[PDB]
RNA sequence: AAGGAGGUAAAAAUGG
RNA sequence: AAACUUGAGUGCAGAAGAGGAAAGUGGAAUUCCAUGUGUAGCGGUGAAAUGCGCAGAGAUAUGGAGGAACACCAGUGGCGAAGGCGACUUUCUGGUCUGUAACUGACGCUGAUGUGCGAAAGCGUGGGGAUCAAACAGGAUUAGAUACCCUGGUAGUCCACGCCGUAAACGAUGAGUGCUAAGUGUUAGGGGGCCCCUUAGUGCUGCAGCUAACGCAUUAAGCACUCCGCCUGGGGAGUACGACCGCAAGGUUGAAACUCAAAGGAAUUGACGGGGACCCGCACAAGCGGUGGAGCAUGUGGUUUAAUUCGAAGCAACGCGA
């Protein structure tokens, strides 16, 4: 399959970016894995770094 | 690293041999050149090539198969080593398979084979076996 | 910090002391000495109340400001200075108008650095605030117990506590000793740890330095007579020989709490250690 | 469909 | 003695990373403390009991205290010489990979002795202490149970600084170098048109060759060269003595007398397992009728007697030899 940020071409996540990390976050907020969601390695790390720093900042939620 | 271009030329030839391979390239010397032509001279390949490119030069060895493609050069093997190197004197020259096979010397009178040394009545250091 | 001596002598052997590497000064300020004779545990009836107390290096006093009342106006401190008088080193500190003053040494203070004190100092070591400026979770020290009288909490070489929480009229703070208590929260505190921290590890290796240090030596009770103390007599060695171990004036001590009751603290004593 | 690698539950009397 | 750029480094342009060190922030959860509601159990196990609880436990709601670890991401994935490294943020810092072809011009490989790092436990000093938990106490199981199981529980488990220097510290596989069919994934790149080629890793499958066999097989255990370490039957024994190191515990180096004719490896056939999968059977299930309850008949055990003849003892002895 095809990867969301490897087709739009996006190379930077912003971890303020709440509406495009809700489209990787589970319904519970846990982060959906890799092989569900399509995503590259790469940019899943991105991705998880990005989710945690929100969830710092109290953007997105723990549980 | 690398420590005897010769092993590591008669490696080529022994495992081209084995795969049946038809031609082989490696890196050149005056001594590889040498114990190809020898070789070549004796019959256990067919031609020997020399590209003077840069990087030293190429050397490219055609081997030999007879008739139900049965393999010419059955063994080579380093005789002399850097960690131990031999010498054989004229009269102490070492036949190869009683014979059948060549015993590639090197001489004051140039590398030469073991039938050429006892001829000449020279010695030197045996560079290799080859039957 | 710590120094350790060579056993060149049997009474070195196994001594330390503290290398004083945070002395910046080794003369105290003449202006602010006063005489401090020694009572050597003997009342005003002359009689010995206090055993083991007695001799020991002269010694001038250094007064020394608990009460850290001059607010608003900065002092840059000039040194850190050696006290014999308590177990902290003392900081002498210069305000912007030229009076002069000691200060506990907070761990960590620096010559040249500025401390204030006040309702709008800031919370940086060395600075006296009230408590009802004073956040949450700060460790402080010299910590008054009435307002305006000076700090009497926290004070000896590394003492701290932590302020807990804000009640109404009071602040709930830890000490050093572990015990949660409510403090006015008009009392003031200097904001950080007493400096001097291995002042407790110094092996003092040998009789004569205690003697130096004015303590005069403890005969047990088990080696004296009947008539001296409840541990007296017994032919050859013996064991306590009764309920409780006792103190010389025959009262139990080993685990006989003797804090009075119907104290005015008792309300304010929230957790004893 | 059959084999290889990781994690991971639930169960448990005793002696042959 | 003089040249070269292929090995080795450097410059230039790029890539990823739980590599390391120090500070700071954060959510979940456990324990404890206080308080409101509330009643007689909770907990635990194969089943129980110890223990906790009518002084109000356990449950539930709120707040506080504190320590420790970072759920999902997470992957034969990544990084590191190895040990190891997984919340997030900042600072300092190591290494590696890709392309390029200015630059140096063999400056390389290995490496005795040396010098450092090195999981966990452990030692010293000072802190810290939630959880878990050697020792230990009680309960249970048992013929016994110094255990496995349950209830507690100290060291320790955490931090700083020193010490120790060992592990199945393993890929049980020393380092460097070149050469020898292929297919297919994945991590980080590069070049040419979803395809092809390509570099460095990381997996699987598999030729030639190797191997006692199992298996290895471009990440060799194949073919070769260089250097280092190590082995020479099993015990005795990693012991003794000596030496060096350590606070200690112990570590490193390391025999012999004596004793046996074996000890070992891989694989094969059986047998067995308080191993497994599947298939079948009045084995369960469905259903009819019984036995176990009463009296009596009969056989058996037991007891008794002079003898109560002998034989049969789980199914597969007991209306059995009869
Ligand atoms: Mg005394
Ligand atoms: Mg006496
Ligand atoms: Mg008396
Ligand atoms: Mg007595
Ligand atoms: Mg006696
Ligand atoms: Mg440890
Ligand atoms: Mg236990
Ligand atoms: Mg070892
Ligand atoms: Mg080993
Ligand atoms: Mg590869």
């Amino acid at each position: 399959k095809v990867c969301y940020f490897t087709a739009n071409g996006i190379t930077h996540i912003d971890y303020k970016d709440t509406e495009l990390l809700k489209r990787f976050i589970s319904e519970r907020g846990k982060i959906l894995p890799r092989r569900v969601t399509g995503t590259s390695a790469k940019y899943q790390r991105m991705l998880t770094t990005a989710i945690k720093r929100s969830r710092h900042m109290a953007l997105l939620p723990y549980v | 690293t690398m420590t005897d271009p010769i092993a590591d030329m008669l490696t080529r030839v022994r495992n081209a041999n084995m795969v049946r391979h038809e031609k082989l390239e490696l890196p050149a010397s005056n001594i590889k050149k040498e114990i190809a032509e020898i070789l070549k001279s004796e019959g256990f390949i067919k031609n020997v090539e020399y590209v003077e490119d840069d990087k030293q030069g190429v050397l490219r060895l055609f081997l030999k198969y007879g008739q139900n493609d049965e393999r010419v050069i059955t063994g080579l093997k380093r005789i002399s080593k850097p960690g131990l190197r031999v010498y054989a004197k004229a009269s102490e020259m070492p036949k190869v398979l009683n014979g059948l096979g060549i015993a590639l010397v090197s001489t004051s009178e140039g590398v030469i084979t073991d039938k050429e040394a006892r001829k000449r009545n020279v010695g030197g250091e045996i560079i290799a076996y080859v039957w | 910090a710590i120094k350790k001596y060579k056993p060149i002598t049997n009474g070195r052997r196994n001594m330390t002391s503290l290398d004083f590497a945070e002395i910046t000064k080794t003369t105290p300020e003449k202006s602010l000495l006063k005489p401090l004779p020694k009572k050597a545990g003997r009342n005003n009836q002359g009689k010995l109340t206090v055993r083991h107390h007695g001799g020991g290096h002269k010694r001038q006093y250094r007064v020394i400001d608990f009460k850290r009342n001059k607010d608003g106006i900065n002092a840059k401190v000039d040194s850190i200075q050696y006290d014999p008088n308590r177990s902290a080193n003392i900081a002498l500190v210069v305000y912007a108008d030229g009076e002069k003053r000691y200060i506990i040494a907070p761990k960590g203070l620096e010559v040249g650095q500025i401390v204030e004190s006040g309702a709008e100092a800031d919370i940086k070591v060395g600075n006296a605030l009230p408590l009802q400026n004073i956040p949450v979770g700060t460790v402080v020290h010299n910590i008054e117990l009435k307002p305006g009288k000076g700090g009497q909490i926290a004070r000896s070489a590394g003492a701290s506590a932590q302020v807990l929480g804000k009640e109404g009229k009071y602040v709930l703070i830890r000490l050093r000793s572990g015990e949660v208590r409510m403090i006015l929260s008009t009392c003031r505190a200097t904001i950080g740890q007493v400096g001097n921290l291995q002042h407790e590890l110094v092996n003092v290796g040998k009789a004569g330095r205690s003697r130096w240090k004015g303590i005069r030596p403890t005969v047990r009770g088990s080696v004296m007579n009947p008539n001296d103390h409840p541990h007296g007599g017994g032919e050859g060695r013996a064991p306590i020989g009764r309920p409780s171990p006792m103190s010389p004036w025959g009262k139990p001590t080993l685990g006989k709490k003797t804090r009075r009751g119907k104290k005015s603290s008792d309300k304010l004593i929230v957790r004893g250690r």
